[PDB]
């Protein structure tokens, strides 16, 4: 016999070395695609900075200071002069966490709170 | 009782007329007319757009001089322009792209003839030079308030139409007052004429002209920028002199937003202008 | 990942072996006639059904041929079968006619699919809880479809 | 199986082969896109702008800024600027429209 | 044949027709007979500036590569989170079509980043791609509760989600509900040959994006899973095999109220029910079964039954009557 065990056997050994070559093409494809995921996420990150660019076009946002919380979920907030804008802040943030007589982060037009500030 | 899904075709003709008109977008209200042809219900194409002389009243139905309007229109008709008006546009600088009561009322009067009656606001004043975001706006019918608001089919492009998402104007004023999507068209004569026009706007005349200039500014000017390049390099190397102690202590977490690498890659890329232009000198010296 | 330049010939000569065997096998005549798609490789087996005079064996290969593997080759082989027969006369006629239906499959689909169905008020009531008159109104009825 | 593993495997050789020039195309194109968006966010930063004053940094990469008019503004600062420019009493300079900081000025 | 045609039309100035070269070059090249078109499909996917050909790109790649479930999501893995949202969405189409009818978890484990993103496109086609795999799947085999509940949370989250996202959400929820779990889809036949109107139904069904009433052509691809033991054309027997696995493992996820072996299988009178392709190796005909075909029922499909006894008591059962049907 001695071919499928020996001649096609070493042909299969050469196929195993070809699997080593596809382990080289394999791991090159791995690390080059991880580099590709890095550039995708970084260029995607400055693309998300272009998503922030509309909030750059917002001219920034103001500084709210709540002095009194109102029970109708419409919080009076002391603003910079010609302010005192009573408003419901954003729905993802509860009202009771916002403690009165403390400074917060407020958008300049939509008047939704971001966070409590020290 | 029917409404469809319309989409506005915008050429560069109308666009640069609104950009010359946006350079003519000084603080005062300005006036212009959009023209073209309506081929069906749910597609609309603009070609012809001109501007109008200002008045102290500003944008008004009284500002529209109808014999001057139709006079210029007929002078376009004796030229190669047999197109009806497709809408009227203007600029709203500073206070945002939305439309006042005068705007909605002269819109209400100018939509009696054309059922589509496109209204466009160009505002390059607070628009940056990075993006030229412009939108075409629409009037809803007041008797459609009982039913659902906009029975527009094919809701794919509305994901692109939520790009106007400023948190006061669009949905702050979106009731009784909606908008329409904008796509473009560019044929190959515009594409290659404008393309080689712009590449030529970045290239030279005979194009071999400014080459040897910077090849020989590598010998006159850029040598100073090469020494200063070595000064920023060595001026970082005095910082990286201290770094292997830090890397020889902590190795956990990163505290410096300064990277020291990609800047110096860029310094090498600027330094390779010498190498790339040396062979250019070899070609000029050859023949 | 054949280039078909040898493969169809390899198959049309590898179907010459089972006709020389004691029996025809149906997996090989399927798996050739789904690839080579040859009328000359079906013109034999359509008229071997008469020479074998066997009703039961033809019906499997007939049903998956009218099921699968072709449209216009089926439209050619059905009129190749139309010339076959009378222009066993009485039993071959019901064979060649009732194989070319394909609607017995549709009738059984209507019968088990008329008796296996499962609908729930949670899904459709959940759609009616979520329905709006403009966009998802068609999503509700396409889910119903 | 055993001798079929060869020619079965050759298709995996080809399918892993085809990812080579593909990852070449991605690695050549997306860095060009990276300098596209890099230069495009660079040309947002324009030199005519308003100068404010810094008051406090309440968390990382987002802070508050006293405007020249005295009204305090809440701006997420731009990511490229490091923590040296988070100095509390500083001569900060935002944009006139974007109102994000390019650079602070030496007093 | 059409290689010069499609390569000629690939250099078109028209982006629509540039998409149409790819949509066209799918059905010429299906079955992964071409390692050539993948080069220029991916090359127009990365290279081109217009996202129409880029979200239009990889669906033809699924249409050629439908033979292997394994090799697809590894090479759409970078495209899962791409640069633009459109290659993300077309990648959701590609994982939708390459993994349809299967049980490959390599598309499934990538859905958990796909289900949460600021873009409603990838959120919608994340649910569309999620709808195409979980069909005909039991929980005891594979952990699907996460995509069940995120599929369920959208029709209560429809207040705070996008209006087009919820459309693909509940529209995706009908896909599991399709036919009362009985009917499914398949990209290829029992012979390994692929069905033409299944491909037509799935690609035109992916063309619902531009025109939404075209999604009604999905029904042309509906492949009911059952068996056939029909002996004579007008005679119905009753055929009972047995399954070598647990009958509780294979059942229907019976919903809320809201006002180690089976002794035999439950498919009878041939009402054969739905059947997994993996159940076709655990089907067991009884040795005490009275009638038995000439062909060994080895894998599920269409066979006839042979009368082994050749006597009286064929056990004729009647037919139904007028109603919602004829
Ligand atoms: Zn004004």
């Amino acid at each position: 016999l001695e071919e499928g065990k020996a001649g096609s056997g070493l042909r299969q050994y050469y196929l195993s070395k070809i699997e080593e070559l596809q382990l080289i093409v394999n791991d090159k494809s791995q690390n080059l695609r991880r580099l590709q995921a890095q550039r995708n996420e970084l260029n995607a990150k400055v693309r998300l900075l272009r998503e922030e660019l509309q909030l750059l076009q917002e001219q920034g946002s103001y500084v709210g200071e709540v002095v009194r919380a109102m029970d109708k979920k419409k919080v009076l907030v002391k603003v910079h002069p010609e302010g005192k804008f009573v408003v419901d802040v954003d729905k993802n943030i509860d009202i009771n966490d916002v403690t009165p007589n403390c400074r917060v982060a407020l958008r300049n037009d939509s008047y939704t709170l971001h966070k409590i500030l020290p | 009782a029917v409404d469809t899904a319309e989409q506005v075709y915008i050429s560069s003709l109308a666009l640069l007329k609104m950009l010359k008109h946006g350079r003519a977008g000084v603080p005062m209200e300005v006036m212009g007319l959009m023209l073209g042809e309506f081929v069906d219900d749910y597609t609309v194409r603009v070609i012809d757009v001109f501007a109008m002389p200002q008045s102290g009243t500003g944008v008004s139905v009284e500002a529209v001089d109808p014999v001057f309007q139709a006079k210029m229109l007929d002078m376009l008709k004796q030229t190669g322009r047999p197109e009806m008006v497709v809408g009227w546009y203007h600029s709203h600088p500073g206070f945002g792209c939305w439309l006042s009561g005068v705007d909605i009322n002269t819109q209400q009067s100018f939509e009696a003839l054309s059922e589509r009656a496109v209204a466009v606001v160009v505002d390059p004043i607070q628009s940056v030079k990075g993006k030229v975001v412009i939108d075409a706006f629409r009037l809803i019918n007041a008797n459609m308030m009982v039913l659902g608001h906009e029975p527009r089919q094919t809701t794919s492009n509305l994901g692109h139409l939520n790009k106007p998402s400023i948190q006061a104007l669009i949905h702050g004023l979106n009731r009784h007052y909606y908008s329409i999507t904008i796509n473009y068209r560019k044929n190959e004569l515009e594409q290659k004429m404008l393309l080689n026009l712009h590449k030529k706007s970045w290239m030279e005349g005979l194009t071999l002209q400014d080459y040897s200039e910077h090849c020989k500014h590598n010998e006159s000017v850029v040598k100073e920028m090469l020494e200063l390049a070595k000064n920023y390099n060595k001026a970082v190397e005095e910082e990286d002199k201290m770094t292997p102690e830090q890397l020889a202590i902590k190795n956990v977490g990163k505290q410096d937003p300064k990277r020291h690498l990609e800047e110096h890659v860029d310094v090498l890329m600027t330094s390779n202008i010498v190498q790339c232009l040396a062979a250019m000198l070899d070609t000029v010296v050859f023949k | 990942m054949q280039n078909k330049q040898f493969r169809n010939k390899v198959l049309r000569v590898l179907v010459k072996i089972y006709m020389n065997l004691e029996k025809p096998d149906f997996i090989n005549v399927c798996q050739c006639l789904i690839f080579l798609d040859d009328p000359q490789a079906v013109s034999d087996i359509l008229e071997k059904l008469v020479k074998e005079d066997n009703l039961l064996m033809a019906y499997q290969i007939c049903f998956d041929l009218y099921e699968s593997a072709s449209q216009q080759f089926l439209s050619s082989v059905i009129q190749n079968l139309r010339t076959v027969g009378t222009p066993e006369p009485k039993d071959q006629t019901l064979k060649m006619i009732k194989i070319l239906s394909g609607e017995m499959a549709i009738e059984l689909h209507l019968q088990f699919l008329i008796r296996n169905n499962n609908t729930d008020l949670m899904i459709l009531k959940n759609t009616k809880d979520a329905v709006r008159n403009s966009v998802c109104h068609t999503a509700t009825v396409i889910a119903n479809s | 199986d055993l001798y079929s593993r060869y020619k079965k495997l050759q298709q995996e050789l080809e399918f892993l082969e085809v990812q080579e020039e593909y990852i070449k195309d991605e690695q050549k194109n997306l860095k060009k896109e990276f300098l596209h968006a890099q230069e495009e966010v660079k040309r947002i930063q324009s030199i005519p702008l308003v100068i404010g004053q810094f008051l406090e940094a309440v968390d990382q990469n987002t802070a508050i800024v006293g405007s020249t008019t005295g009204s305090n503004y809440y701006v997420r600062i731009l990511s490229t600027i490091d923590r040296e420019l988070l100095k509390p009493n500083a001569s900060v300079a935002l944009h006139k429209h974007s109102n994000a900081l390019v650079d602070v000025l030496p007093p | 044949e059409a290689d010069a045609l499609i390569e000629s039309l690939c250099r078109d100035k028209d982006p629509i027709l540039r998409r149409s070269g790819m949509y066209t070059v799918a059905m010429a090249y299906c079955g992964s007979g071409n390692n050539k078109a993948i080069r220029r499909l991916l090359h127009v996917a990365v290279s081109d500036v217009n996202d129409d050909v880029r979200r239009a790109a990889v669906e033809s790649l699924g249409f050629i590569l439908f033979r292997t479930p394994e090799q697809c999501p590894s090479v759409v893995s970078l495209l899962s989170e791409s640069y633009n949202p459109h290659v993300r969405y077309g990648a959701a189409m590609a994982l939708g079509i390459c993994c349809a009818g299967t049980g490959n978890k390599e598309a499934i484990n990538l859905l958990e980043p796909m289900t949460n993103d600021p873009v409603n496109y990838v959120r919608q086609g994340a649910l569309i791609a999620s709808a195409l795999i979980m069909i005909q799947q039991t929980e005891i085999t594979c952990p699907k509760v996460n995509q069940f509940r995120q599929l369920y949370s959208k029709v209560i989250n429809d207040k705070h989600d996008d209006v087009m996202a919820k459309f693909g959400a509940i529209l995706a929820q009908g896909i599991l509900d399709a036919g009362g779990h009985n009917v499914t889809i398949s990209l290829q036949s029992r012979t390994g040959h692929t069905h033409m109107p299944s491909v037509v139904g799935v690609l035109v069904f992916t063309q619902f994006w531009f025109w939404f009433p075209l999604s009604h052509f999905l029904s042309l691809a509906y492949t009911p899973t059952c068996v056939i033991g029909l002996n004579k054309d007008l005679k119905m027997p009753k055929v009972q095999y047995k399954s070598n696995c647990k009958p509780s493992t294979f059942a229907y996820p019976a919903p809320l109220e809201v006002p180690s072996i089976t002794a035999k299988a439950k498919k009878k009178e041939k009402n054969p029910a739905r059947v997994m392709p993996a159940q076709l190796k655990v089907l067991t005909m009884p040795e005490t079964c009275r009638y038995q075909p000439f062909k060994p029922l080895s894998i599920g499909g269409i066979i006839i039954l042979k009368d082994t006894s050749e006597d009286i008591e064929e056990l004729v059962e009647p037919v139904a009557a007028h109603g919602p049907k004829i």
